[PDB]
């Protein structure tokens, strides 16, 4: 039974700090790809980050760059993600997704609607 | 929000069925299947190879 | 959200309530009880026949209820029927769409059906007084490609869609007579009894559904594997079947027991799985993987028998004939073979 | 003496009048080629294969079909639009294609992210490899505007974009300002440097702009597709 | 003696390496595509020469003297110069072909058919026997002679027929290969952006390294007479000749992939 289960989050101020975390069970978790996304109110599913297997060649979306940090522990079976300076626009539920198939370099249906191999999704607020 | 309700609904309701099915012991159903196996061995062509003279292929 | 979370609990007691009820029928393995029997390791066989013609690659092939005369599809936009023995084409149909993916033959013969990408499903007639072959019924309603189809007489048939739904047709009124709705996936293959009273399904959601044909229900699900799946079959008492996902394993199920009961995987084995098939007494499980390679399984030992090698780009399909004489498969290559 | 003549009737009747049609078929099939036309919602594609329609089969079930024909060589174009969200299963029917067709709508910043990750992923694919892409910048008659007005900026969206300079290749339109040539190339730029860097020599891309009054789409489908089949031949030869 | 298991060694590889591509493109009857009925017809044309001409050869190399019938010397001579004028033409003929095929990529399947490839096959042999009609009457006289060890037409003594057949079989065929490849080459060097510089030239050389001294030899001897070449030279430009039917069936066979697939699942 593959499951997936975000945490932390909560409310902050504006230019404050938070981090997310995520734990994964039911398969070989060294051998897929993660991802990160989200679903701003009245939007869609949105692209963020994505990290490798072995923990290299990480990508960003311009939105984000120089203020997240995503990282993985293959021997925890945990995923990370680190944000600072955040701002008002960053309110969204975030979701932890995984890439369908163990060794490929595809990830086609991440931010399909009802995309089976994602969390439930976590609830992140920045207001005054 | 109702729609994910009633998929919820709509999945414990599955869940009360699933969980009141009887069951067995695994050694039962692994007996069985090796019994099964057994008792046909001498009916399997691609098991057991066949002389040429029956066989419709060569 | 409140309620929308009481559910979600009371999903996961439910959860962990099945999940214990399984525990504690796993008294033993079937490894451990079946570890004294003689293996079967010297099986060897060798193709005596290739089947030539098709233009494109192929997807899908059936056999007869004779065990001499087999359809096959291809994306160029044919079926041929074929005749095993001698090799001649007996039957070439044009089809509208070229995009088709599965086709099946009636077990009375009259018939064949096809389908594909196009969302419908197509009857023809083999044996008109005209002498021609020709188009006698559409089915309509589903609101995905069409991935499966299996007849259960001259009068309904059996389909799965990627539309995550089944459905059970009558031909003569061309509506659907029961829909199946449990899947999250997209669903590829289906697998009938062989006494046609239930049958099984598997999708790309890594779960698979057992369904009643009368009452129009399910009854159990199987969480075995940990990808998407895309082949199933029974075993032939009809107490198990068997599966095989892109996660490069295959799993064996247990109808009574609602558990899993065997793996088979090697370590050098990173691709996956296309087709799943059983010989006539069990003993033997043939898969066909994306390497084109096709191994032999000894069911009962979970070790490699054999391999069979000739293809040059991906295997399709696999089918066993219904007295066990022969195994037939396709591949990407456009050619067809049988073995032994 | 019976089983004698029911084996001359098969073998003589239906094997040699079947292989006939069959050899009959394979050259129209052969002569004959077929592409794949994706793209988002929100471009132009529609109206590009309506517009090359115009300049010269029908209906809609699960695919739509196009018909156009330049220098008497006959071209197919497939739409699949009868699918839901998901696509990783459907995709991998046209391995076989000469060549795939994608539109992009240039001036929109906001979406631009999903259309370069889609062409990631259907270029890295396993069973998509060894197949060259055919890219269309659709939209720049609003590009132009978009840029001239002022309002909206591209470095929020790509930070990168402050340091970026034209480059020398760069062949502007005679009435046209240099900073749009600069966002333009930028954009090319951005599918060019995935495109070149996992591509190896079997694989290749060629970038287009258009707008929505075109008409030189179909020449332009055509002298790609007499590229490519030319490495083809070359390749067989030996002498690639 | 040096010599003498040139021969043999020659006779061996000509006989088996066109034995094993005719046998596969016969069974395999599939992969007899339109271009790949030339080959076909090369492979078996020289086939057939080395069972009804070599050994022969090989008798009056040892004997050093013909001593079959006169019957014989003129089926003898006849037959190699229609195969080999016919060998030498194929080559130019698929020159054409993959020249249309490289240069007009779109057109060439409604452009070269079936029919035409038959015409093209026909015309092949009809124009080697145009290039023999003048031995085959009475016109020109053919004898022994005695350094190339056969019966063939006397070059020294007629000076008309060892010009026409020289032009007319071996020089338009080599013309036409050299400007179709020099073609190719332009387009492949635009587009590499060295193999096919070798290629090419692997091509054009094993013609000319194979059929050039004999054609000087010949040249030498109708200008200036028998005495104006050594033995030991007339000897070997003419068992170069035979060399040529060596290098036909590994160059438009093994070196094919698909054809060296298929021959490699049948002998592993
Ligand atoms: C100028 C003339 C004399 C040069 C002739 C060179 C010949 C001997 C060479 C050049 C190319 C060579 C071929 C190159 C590639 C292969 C593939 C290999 O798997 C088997 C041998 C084979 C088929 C070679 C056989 C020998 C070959 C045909």
């Amino acid at each position: 039974q593959v499951q997936l289960q975000e945490s932390g989050g909560g409310l902050v101020q504006p230019g404050g700090s938070l981090r997310l975390s995520c734990a994964a069970s039911g398969f070989t978790f060294s051998n897929y790809k993660m991802n990160w996304v989200r679903q701003a109110p009245g939007k869609g599913l949105e692209w963020v980050s994505d990290i490798s297997q072995s923990g290299a060649s990480i990508s960003y979306t311009g939105s984000v760059k120089g203020r997240f940090t995503i990282s993985r522990d293959n021997a925890k079976n945990t995923l990370y993600l680190q944000m600072n300076s955040l701002k008002p626009e960053d309110t969204a539920v975030y979701y932890c997704a995984r890439c369908p198939a163990p060794f490929t370099r595809d990830c086609f249906d991440v931010t399909s609607t009802t995309y089976a191999y994602r969390g439930q999704g976590t609830q992140v607020t920045v207001s005054s | 929000n109702t729609a994910s309700i009633a998929q919820a609904r709509k999945l414990v309701e599955q869940l009360k069925m699933e969980a009141n099915i009887d069951r067995i012991k695994v050694s039962k159903a692994a007996a069985d299947l090796m019994a099964y196996c057994e008792a046909h061995a001498k009916e399997d062509p691609l098991l057991t190879p066949v002389p040429a003279s029956e066989n419709p292929f060569r | 959200q409140s309620e929308l979370d009481q559910l979600r609990q009371e999903a996961e007691q439910l959860k962990n309530q099945i999940r214990d009820a399984r525990k504690a029928c796993a008294d033993a393995t079937l490894s451990q009880i079946t570890n004294n029997i003689d293996p079967v390791g010297r099986i060897q066989m060798r193709t005596r026949r290739t089947l030539r013609g098709h233009l494109a690659k192929i997807y899908a092939m059936h056999w007869g209820t004779d065990s001499r005369l087999l359809v096959s599809a291809s994306q160029d936009g044919k079926l041929i029927i074929w005749d095993s023995y001698t090799t001649n084409k007996v039957h070439a149909i044009p089809l509208r769409s070229s995009w088709v993916m599965t086709c099946a033959y009636a077990p009375s013969g009259n018939y064949v059906a096809c389908g594909g990408l196009d969302n419908i499903c197509s009857i023809y007639n083999l044996k008109t007084r005209e002498g021609n072959v020709r188009v006698s019924r559409e089915l309509a309603g589903h609101t995905g490609y069409l991935s499966c189809c299996r007849f259960l007489d001259d009068n309904q048939i059996v389909t799965s869609s990627g539309d995550t739904t089944c459905a059970l047709w009558d031909i003569e009124t061309g509506q659907q007579t029961t829909t199946f709705t449990g899947h999250t996936g997209d669903v590829m293959s289906l697998s009938l009894a062989p006494d046609t009273r239930l049958f099984v399904s598997g999708a790309c959601d890594a779960s698979a559904k057992l369904w009643d044909v009368r009452e129009g229900m399910c009854r159990q699900t199987f969480t075995g594997h940990e990808s998407d799946i895309n082949a199933i079959c029974f075993f032939p008492n009809g107490n198990a079947f068997a599966t095989g996902s892109d996660d490069a394993t295959c799993r064996l199920f247990d109808l009574r027991a609602d558990q899993e009961l065997m793996t088979y995987s090697h370590d050098n084995i990173i691709c996956g799985i296309t087709s799943v098939s059983f010989s006539k007494s069990g003993r033997l499980l043939l898969a066909g993987y994306d390497d084109f390679n096709c191994n032999v399984w000894d069911a009962l030992k979970a070790d490699r028998a054999g391999v069979l090698a000739g293809h040059d780009n991906r295997v399709s399909c696999l089918g066993v004939t219904d007295d066990g004489m022969a195994v037939a498969t396709g591949s990407w290559d456009s050619f067809l073979k049988i073995w032994n | 003496t019976e089983d004698q003549r029911n084996e001359e009737k098969a073998q003589r009747e239906a094997n040699k009048k079947i292989e006939k049609q069959l050899q009959k078929d394979k050259q129209v099939y052969r002569a004959t080629h077929r592409l794949l036309l994706l793209g988002a919602d929100n471009s132009g594609k529609s109206t590009i294969v309506k517009q090359m329609r115009i300049l010269h089969s029908g209906g809609t079930s699960g695919i739509f079909e196009t018909k156009f024909q330049v220098d008497k060589v006959n071209f197919h174009m497939f739409d699949v639009g009868g699918q839901r969200d998901e696509r990783r299963k459907w995709i991998q029917c046209f391995n076989d294609v000469t060549a795939i067709i994608f539109v992009v709508d240039s001036s929109d910043y906001n979406r631009l992210q999903e259309a370069l990750n889609l062409f990631k992923s259907i270029w890295n694919n396993r069973w998509l490899r060894t197949i060259s892409v055919i890219l269309f910048l659709n939209k720049q008659d609003l590009l132009a505007e978009k840029v001239l007005a002022g309002k909206s900026k591209i470095e929020d969206y790509f930070p990168e974009f402050a340091r970026y300079t034209t480059p020398e290749d760069a062949t502007p339109e005679p009435g046209e300002d240099p900073r749009v040539t600069r966002a333009k190339y930028f954009i090319r730029d951005e599918f060019l440097r995935i495109s070149t860097a996992s591509g190896d020599g079997r694989h290749y891309c060629y970038p287009h702009f258009t707008c929505a009054v075109d008409t030189e789409n179909a020449r332009r489908i055509f002298n790609d597709c007499r590229d490519i089949i030319q490495r083809m031949h070359l390749r067989q030869y030996e002498l690639l | 003696i040096t010599q003498f298991i040139a021969i043999i060694v020659i006779t061996i590889f000509v006989c088996l390496g066109n034995l094993v591509i005719v046998v596969t493109l016969y069974k395999k009857s599939y992969l007899l595509t339109l271009s790949n009925k030339f080959v076909f017809s090369l492979t078996l044309s020289n086939f057939l020469l080395s069972v009804l001409v070599l050994p022969f050869v090989v008798t009056s190399s040892i004997r050093r003297e013909w001593i079959f019938g006169v019957v014989w010397c003129n089926f003898s001579a006849l037959l190699y110069l229609l195969i080999s004028s016919a060998s030498m033409l194929t080559l130019g003929v698929i020159a054409i072909d993959r020249y249309y095929a490289v240069l007009y990529p779109m057109v060439y399947p409604m452009k070269i058919t079936g029919n035409r490839a038959v015409m093209a096959l026909v015309y092949i042999w009809l124009h080697s026997l145009i290039g023999c009609l003048p031995p085959l009457f009475g016109w020109s006289s053919v004898e022994f002679d005695e350094f190339k060890w056969m019966c063939v037409a006397a070059w020294h003594r007629e000076p008309g027929y060892t010009a026409f057949w020289q032009i007319w079989c071996a020089l338009f065929p080599f013309l036409v290969m050299l400007v179709c490849y020099g073609f190719i080459f332009r387009v492949a060097r635009v587009k590499a952006r060295c193999k096919a510089l070798i290629t090419i030239l692997v091509v054009l050389g094993a013609f000319m390294v194979t059929w050039g001294p004999y054609m000087v030899v010949i040249a030498s001897e109708a200008l200036w007479g028998k005495s104006s070449v050594s033995p030991s030279l007339e000897t070997w430009a003419t068992w170069l000749s035979f060399a040529s039917a060596v290098c036909h069936p590994l160059i438009y066979g093994l070196w094919n992939k698909t054809v060296r697939k298929e021959l490699l699942g049948m002998c592993f």
